[PDB]
RNA sequence: AAUUGAAGAGUUUGAUCAUGGCUCAGAUUGAACGCUGGCGGCAGGCCUAACACAUGCAAGUCGAACGGUAACAGGAAGAAGCUUGCUUCUUUGCUGACGAGUGGCGGACGGGUGAGUAAUGUCUGGGAAACUGCCUGAUGGAGGGGGAUAACUACUGGAAACGGUAGCUAAUACCGCAUAACGUCGCAAGACCAAAGAGGGGGACCUUCGGGCCUCUUGCCAUCGGAUGUGCCCAGAUGGGAUUAGCUAGUAGGUGGGGUAACGGCUCACCUAGGCGACGAUCCCUAGCUGGUCUGAGAGGAUGACCAGCCACACUGGAACUGAGACACGGUCCAGACUCCUACGGGAGGCAGCAGUGGGGAAUAUUGCACAAUGGGCGCAAGCCUGAUGCAGCCAUGCCGCGUGUAUGAAGAAGGCCUUCGGGUUGUAAAGUACUUUCAGCGGGGAGGAAGGGAGUAAAGUUAAUACCUUUGCUCAUUGACGUUACCCGCAGAAGAAGCACCGGCUAACUCCGUGCCAGCAGCCGCGGUAAUACGGAGGGUGCAAGCGUUAAUCGGAAUUACUGGGCGUAAAGCGCACGCAGGCGGUUUGUUAAGUCAGAUGUGAAAUCCCCGGGCUCAACCUGGGAACUGCAUCUGAUACUGGCAAG
């Protein structure tokens, strides 16, 4: 297939853009305990679709903005 | 950097003879061995464990005159290879040129032996070599230069060394000095008064 | 050696690559040369032309402003020790 | 800082460019260095024919 | 202009070379694309003195490489029939 | 310094004198086109765009302006006029 | 075959066991210093002030682009000596060559340094919206004309640097025009864009006697790809401080114009009121990063010199030009500071390029030799240039090899140091005897590092031509900086060549004399108060060795930062106690997902370095073959226990 992430929608107080958060359960280098290492990405999407709290397939693309360089594929798990 | 000092004084510091001044007087009479290395060597110490490791390290050193910097290289080399480091240390040390010169009987003492080797009078395997720390590789041969042959040092080495035990893993021509060296030196084919775990324990730290 | 050769028009430097007989030039480098030295051609016959050494006359003394300049005092006057024949240091 | 003057009979004075190497002089409180004799204006010791690598005495002529 | 030249290794008076494919602008012993074979000029009598990777040198030809002087001469010294 | 490749200085000065003139020749033709787009009269905008097109493509052959920049300036003009009329 | 690998001791107390720091035994160094010092090989050699720099060199080449020729040598009609062809010279760019210039290509590479830089960078693994001289493959063309302008000329300005004025000739210089396509733009139809000629040989036709004509060699411009390099985006990793809590205002995103090789707030206009932050934002201090080096059993700790990749800077700060590529070390312009020339008007330059200097400092080299080999620039090539590089010099700084002799030799010498005074020890150590004689000193031989390239010749190509050019064998004469080389052979002779530290315990090794808490020793504990194995001097003895100690430095030992691998009642340490958000962890059952996890595959993990089995310098250090390794990371396909997410109980 192609490189695509899972993420979670965080900051949608703006237009045609979203800051997603993707969780990384990495292993600590020296202490061996798994830490919930967060990662936040300015991700471009199409016209204002979703809200907060929904897992969102997102793939790498052109640098559409200064920071936004990823594209939202689809919205999964709509909730309250 | 060789040793260049009074010779049997090391043997009286080690008690026994390490065959360092064999020569014509093949009996150690004018030596007063064991109880007089110095003005106060007429007594005995409690001789701690560090000392008994060091004095044993000194004996294996003094038969072949290996300086510590050169000596430590063998321990780095023996532990590098396979097998036992106690066995490998002496095995690679037996391959020294003056050691095989002595084991084949071309020299009656190692100082007399190395004087032949350093003055490039030995054509080992087809090439004259003047550096005594040359590894005499397994399954080989060693010849002597004919144009510097038999100047009364070789014949006296031929006389005395044929009275002394006739070594095992090699063959002496005994007519015109054509030494052949065949196999790997085994732990059982040794002087056996030396120990080995005294050395490799000291060199761990 | 012979590093660089200069014709020396009153402490002005023009480069000389070859010197003939009878000309004056300055040889730059020359670590151990003294006054009136007979520089000859080696791997060849060696010549000599030097016989004179003039007189010293009045000896005075000195002491610098501090002792931190005393290493330069022996050096800079030692720098002057190489130059003049009739100028000694005690 | 302070420093210790090893040996005996030093020709030191009010100003002398000397050289300093570190080392605790434990019996002296608050002195942490040793002047190396064999250096600059702090000259060598006399009658120190033994252990002369420290104190900078040369080998006697023979 | 990627070339196939020599890079000098070894000690003083006892040289050694490994013929390498590199970008010609770069230094001699520096950044190279790929080592392809080696060469010994003081190759004492053992048969191994050169082991040239002939097929990639033939492959780099199609990619537009400029085979240098002695590198081409070593191919003429170590022929294409042996 | 006084290296004898310092003619590259004056070889660049006559080069820049050649360039900036011909560089402005391009830009001024773009100004005439852009003035017509502020004007809006179509035939004046079309003919000017049909005038400077041989001028733009020619300097691409001389390499003073990159081909894609020259391709951009074609795509700039025709997009502005078509949305106008 | 490729990790066969981990020690402890002294010290609190009258004595003991612990807790617990301090210190030593080991290795290592870009080391300095003290004393000593014979040679060779491979190495390394400004760590501090990115402090300021004198001088010589560090980047030119092209005549196969062109007008020309200022030098040099020529055939050359001739000049004059006058030994009538022996020569002094005048013609002359018509030859081989060639400054000064126009033009082409390079100079953006190599070489240096680590100030800045805590993330614009770097290492790792991926991506899409590009550009890419030279080298390369394919598909075609390569028509026809023009105006100036150096150079150079006549005048003239200046001390030079450098000009200024009026004429003048060429170009593979520049500028149109023709003519376009698998090219650019455009929904489309269509519109528009390029190019240059030089060098060799010659049958025959034509020769305005140049040439055209043919062939060959090469260059040229357009389009789509290769290769290489380059710019760019994204995820993670990449220091110390919270006595650094809020931070930001083109700042976070949209839209449209412009910009950009290409993407984007890149840059403005207008709108939206957001973006980053406890997984540490912002701020201050320090620092180039990495492969790796050192140590360690390993995990980690310290570090980033030399060699190699990357990045940044080029006197300080700012900007742009040119060009394939620079916001440019040895380019331009401007501002500032600092120096140099001067005729006083005006100009010139940047060692953080190789040496070299003053200075700073404990601390570091020669203004050296050759373009012979490797590499690079330009060129058809020959060749030219090359402080890259190869080499030489100085310096034990380091690692490695070697020597200063061997054997014999007892009156157990003399002498010294002792002596329970009888002897013992130094010590077979010296002398003397007989031999060996490396390296050094000296005289002769002697590799290889050298492949090429030059002229000729034969052959195959080659074309209308047996010519040219190209390839191929072939012969001759040659190419060596280093370099009286590596190495070898002989001569004379034991002869030119051994020190430094320690000796109370730790720790291998003791007596005597002097000295009396003095003089001093000392890493720690501690010695010296008149019998000191610890102080200094002898003698003796031990360690190490062309080095040996001292200091500094890092890890070790130190399980005294404890991830592997520590503690908290009294030894240092439970907040005085409680509630509680973030956060950490979380009973049990089924279903589901595969994030974590594990298995297999793939790409990569640059080379070197490190390790193993080998090979070459006589050995070794050292150079070097393959392999292993690089324990990682990313992607892809699976397994469903355990942990997590989700749904239900």
């Amino acid at each position: 297939k192609i490189r695509t992430l899972q993420g979670r929608v965080v900051s949608d107080k703006m237009e045609k853009s979203i800051v997603v958060a993707i969780e990384r359960f990495v292993k600590h280098p020296i202490y061996g305990k798994f830490i919930k290492r967060t990662t936040k990405l300015h991700v471009h999407d199409e016209n204002n679709e979703c809200g907060i709290g929904d897992v969102v397939e997102i793939r790498e693309c052109r640098p559409l903005s200064k920071t936004k360089s990823w594209t939202l594929v689809r919205v999964v798990e709509k909730a309250v | 950097a060789r040793y260049l000092g009074p010779k049997l004084k090391l043997s009286r510091r080690e008690g026994t003879d390490l065959f360092l001044k064999s020569g014509v007087r093949a009996i150690d009479t004018k030596c007063k061995i064991e109880q007089a290395p110095g003005q106060h060597g007429a007594r005995k110490p409690r001789l701690s464990d560090y000392g008994v490791q060091l004095r044993e390290k000194q004996k294996v050193r003094r038969i072949y005159g290996v300086l510590e910097r050169q000596f430590r290289n063998y321990y780095k080399e023996a532990a590098r290879l396979k097998g036992n480091t106690g066995e490998n240390l002496l095995a690679l040390l037996e391959g020294r040129l003056d050691n095989v010169v002595y084991r084949m009987g071309f020299g009656a003492t190692r100082a007399e032996a190395r004087q032949l080797v350093s003055h490039k009078a030995i054509m080992v395997n087809g090439r004259v070599v003047n550096i005594a720390s040359y590894q005499v590789s397994p399954n080989d041969v060693v010849s002597i230069r004919e144009k510097a042959k038999k100047q009364s040092r070789v014949k006296a080495a031929l006389e005395l060394a044929e009275q002394r035990e006739k070594p095992t893993w090699l063959e002496v021509d005994a007519g015109k000095m054509e030494g052949t060296f065949k196999r790997k030196p085994e732990r059982s084919d040794l002087s056996a008064d030396i120990n080995e775990h005294l050395i490799v324990e000291l060199y761990s730290k | 050696r012979f590093g660089r050769i200069v014709q020396m028009h009153a402490n002005k430097r023009e480069e000389i690559k070859e010197v003939r007989a009878g000309d004056i030039a300055a040889a730059i480098g020359l670590k151990d040369v003294t006054t009136g030295d007979t520089l000859c051609d080696p791997d060849a016959p060696i010549i000599l032309e030097r016989m004179e050494f003039p007189e010293p006359v009045i000896s005075i003394a000195v002491e610098p402003k501090t002792k931190a300049d005393q290493e330069k005092m022996g050096l800079a006057l030692g720098r002057l020790a190489k130059e003049d024949p009739s100028f000694r240091v005690w | 800082v302070t420093s210790y003057i090893g040996g005996e009979g030093h020709n030191l004075q009010e100003h002398s460019v000397i050289l300093i190497r570190g080392g605790r002089v434990k019996d002296l409180p608050g002195v942490r260095y040793h002047t190396v004799r064999g250096a600059l204006d702090c000259s060598g010791v006399k009658d120190r024919k033994q252990a002369r690598s420290k104190y900078g005495v040369k080998r006697p002529k023979a | 202009m990627v070339t196939i030249r020599l890079a000098r290794h070894g000690a003083k008076k006892r040289p050694f070379y490994q013929v390498v494919v590199a970008d010609s602008r770069n230094a001699r012993n520096g950044r190279f694309i790929e080592r392809v074979g080696f060469f010994n000029p003081i190759a004492s009598e053992k048969e191994e003195g050169t082991r040239l990777d002939l097929d990639r040198i033939a492959h780099w030809v199609g990619q537009g490489a400029t085979i240098s002087d002695r590198v081409a001469a070593l191919i003429k010294e170590v022929n294409k029939a042996a | 310094n006084i290296k004898s490749a310092k003619k590259r200085a004056i070889q660049s000065e006559k080069a820049r004198k050649h360039n900036a003139s011909r560089r402005s020749m391009m830009r001024t033709f773009i100004k005439k086109v852009y003035a017509a787009i502020e004007a809006g009269d179509k035939a004046a905008a079309q003919k000017a765009f049909n005038e400077m097109q041989p001028i733009v493509d020619r300097q691409a052959a001389k390499g003073l302006i990159h081909k894609n920049k020259a391709a951009r300036h074609k795509a700039n003009l025709t997009a502005q006029i078509n949305k106008l009329a």
